[PDB]
């Protein structure tokens, strides 16, 4: 069971930042859960591994080529080269985004989303994860920091 | 109220290392308060404290005392005991001393898990009754007692000199002679004893070789003549 | 410039969890501010190189010893002997916390804090360091991943 | 005036016998007048006189007082040196004891050379300071000392068994066999002591065997204190 926060700025508000949180189990392609915040409301959707076989088909693209279009604008995971766009209208909670290219841009997909009832809940678990996973790395960071200097030692004597 | 004082007179005393001087001290702590005996061997000071006083006290000196008076109380207990019983055990307490007229404030600064500790005992000059019970009458008591060992030790040294006249009596030769006692003879003993020794064995000091030599037999005394 | 963010329980509501943030330039001493939130209020708080000072008298600490107790008690550096309570009221905003002894507690610092006017920007720019810190680390641990691979090797041959 | 003061410190403490009650007394005359201690073993009372306060309370007392108070101070010190130095000693004079309040009034009633003679010793309560140089210093300074001669009579006796050894040790038999002493060992000495021996040894009573067994060492301790 894994996830993913990354910063994403919307078209209808490029001032404010908003948060995407994406969790998923072992792979994208089986589905995945999308949250959308702003720190104060929440808005959730779900993608079943159905649904993401079709839009690769209404798209025109190889599954796992389509996936990995998805890892690179969702996951933050995306190039220089790649640009990505972010739509949403907080009046029908439709969530969409493209792909920029020189001039045009192109549907790349589209969820329709859900008001959160315990926005806080959901904020709170949210910043939870990430005081976690900043601890999580720490430790791993002094585990890997303290290999460095023994083999350091070891490889002079 | 009169249980603090009762468990006061069983109490021993000890020896308390302060600013520039030293103090003799006997306290006794419950649930229901304290009471203390200080001296330095000029004067007497005493103090019996119940629940109410120390919640005011401590909230005064410790801004923010969120405690009963009775874990208060144990706190200083707890403190105390080790820092008395061996005036050279690290207990995390210091003492400081002001004298005002007739009165004696005795001051901790001390720390207990991490934080600061404040405590000053309010000491009036002790009663001359308490001065008598504490002191005088067991003291009294201790030289008495002291003197008839003497005398024991004395009639002991003359049976042993019967015993060695008994071998000079009948065919005994002594094989090393750097061995020879001279007879024992008290009047002599206590000659020597006097101009030799007594200037230095009589020198009261700070007290501590009072409670370094004799605390046993306070503590005996005073259980006898309290029955 | 520093900043903590911990995880934290109030005593009025041990149910839900709370995050304080904490932030300085090169030492606590020199003063800090402080931030109460539960993802959908803000309370914050100022104090002041003279404050603490202040608080270290009033509680008959050493400055630098007092300092330590902060420390402690709100970057979440408190040890299993050192147990730390905190306590709020939504309705004066005030903020207090003690540590706990053997069957007693004593008062260790209080704030008053106000009610952020726009509490979500301040979860937002929680979050966004939250995630920048995030992406140090891992950048970090990647690095000595690395070497630690370099090294590995480096000693075989 | 200084003068009474220092030789009251030098004074051993005496026992009298009153109307119900029995004291210990030290007492310092001179031709300037009079230092007095008193004690019940409970308070200590205490009084200095001069010249003018003497002739002013004889003349009171005795109506037909023609005498300058050096010569009726002589006769208080005549009529009362025979009678405290031993306790058993027929002077003429005979005592009461009225208590007020926190003060101690000691009358006597005699005659010299058929003639009746009064006197009252006007006694408040003795400072803490002469409680302290009279009685707890050399008092501790007593039981010090005591303690020393106890150990010194200890290593007497081990240095005789060593001899008694010595004997054993070589060619050396006991003619009467019922002369044979038991090694000293102090532990098991002191053992038997505190059990049988120390609730009547330290048996304070009416302070009478303190006057009459301690006060060659309490005089020692006291000039010795004072350098």
């Amino acid at each position: 069971m894994e996830r993913k926060i990354s910063r994403i700025h919307l078209v209808s508000e490029p001032s404010i930042t908003h948060f995407l949180q994406v969790s998923w189990e072992k792979t994208l392609e089986s589905g995945f859960v999308i949250t959308l915040t702003d720190g104060h409301s929440a808005w959730t959707g779900t993608v079943s591994e159905s649904e993401i076989s079709q839009e690769a088909d209404d798209m025109a693209m190889e599954k796992g080529k389509y996936v990995g279009e998805l890892r690179k604008a969702l996951l933050s995971g995306a190039g220089p080269a790649d640009v990505y766009t972010f739509n949403f209208s907080k009046e029908s909670c439709y969530f969409f985004f493209e792909k920029n290219l020189k001039d045009v841009s192109f549907r790349l997909g589209s969820f329709n989303l859900e008001k959160v009832e315990n926005p806080a809940e959901v904020i709170r678990e949210l910043i939870c994860y990430c005081l976690d996973t900043i601890a999580e790395n720490q430790a791993k960071n002094e585990h890997l920091q303290k290999e460095n200097e023994r083999l350091l030692r070891d490889w002079n004597d | 109220m009169e249980e603090l004082e009762q468990g006061l007179l069983m109490q021993p005393w000890a020896w308390l290392q302060l600013a520039e001087n030293s103090l003799l001290a006997k306290v006794f702590i419950t649930k229901q308060g304290y009471a203390l005996l200080v001296s330095d061997l000029q004067q007497v000071w005493h103090e019996q404290v119940d629940t109410s006083v120390v919640s005011q006290r401590a909230k005064e000196l410790n801004k923010r005392l969120t405690a009963p008076p009775a874990a208060f109380l144990c706190h200083l207990d707890n403190l105390l005991r080790p820092l008395l019983k061996d005036a050279a055990h690290p207990s995390e307490a210091t003492f400081s001393c002001d004298c005002v007229a007739d009165a004696l404030i005795l001051r901790v600064r001390s720390e207990l898990s991490g934080l600061p500790f404040y405590w000053n005992f309010h000491c009036m000059l002790a009663s001359p009754s308490l001065v008598s019970q504490h002191l005088i009458r067991p003291l009294m008591g201790m030289s008495l007692a002291l003197q008839c060992q003497v005398r024991e030790l004395a009639t002991l040294l003359h049976m042993k000199d019967l015993e060695i006249q008994d071998y000079q009596e009948s065919g005994a030769t002594l094989i090393r002679d750097r061995l020879k006692t001279e007879p024992f003879e008290e009047n002599s003993f206590l000659e020597q004893f006097m101009i030799e020794k007594l200037p230095e064995a009589c020198s009261i000091g700070d007290g501590k070789p009072f409670v370094m030599n004799l605390q046993d037999l306070y503590m005996a005394v005073t259980t006898q003549h309290h029955h």
